[PDB]
């Protein structure tokens, strides 16, 4: 309200490509967490429920990052069989 | 290639399906190489003469009347 306008969340259109400008803006708001924050703010999440989800999300990220690391590590040996026939 | 039941008789043993495949995959890997005469008599022991009787039609003889 008290800030300058046309600086925050503002994307310029290139060569009249408004679809790409809108997608860029949508990607910015998504990465910064705004799109998902507006949605969660439509109805009140009860504090006990917010902690449960924030803890589930935190643990799914740790589990997915750890499962990706394991697959990458064990994919080094995906090469062809060096001792075929034995 | 010889069938699994024909390999199971050359060897006189019972074989799995995957056992048969591994042996065939190993023979194919041997043809792609520069196999010599000694390595060619061996592979032919496991190549059967497929009943490739041609689909070519048999022609009747041309006869002559009186």
């Amino acid at each position: 309200a008290k800030h300058l306008k046309f600086i925050a969340r503002t994307v310029m259109v290139q060569e009249g490509n408004v679809e790409s400008a809108y997608r860029t803006l949508n990607r910015i708001l998504t990465m910064d967490g705004l799109i998902e924050d507006i949605k969660h703010r439509r109805y009140y999440e009860k504090p006990c429920r917010r902690r449960q989800r924030e803890s589930y999300e935190r643990c799914r990220r740790i589990y997915n990052m750890e499962m990706a690391r394991k697959i990458n590590f064990l994919m080094r040996k995906n090469r062809a069989d060096p001792w075929q026939g034995c | 290639w010889l069938i699994k039941e024909e390999l199971e008789e050359m060897l006189v043993e019972k074989l799995s399906d995957l056992d048969y495949m591994q042996f065939i995959r190993l023979l194919e890997k041997l043809l792609t190489s520069q196999c010599g005469a000694a390595e060619e008599e061996f592979v032919q022991r496991f190549r059967r003469s497929v009943t490739l009787e041609s689909k070519k039609q048999l022609i009747e003889p041309v006869q002559y009347d009186e």
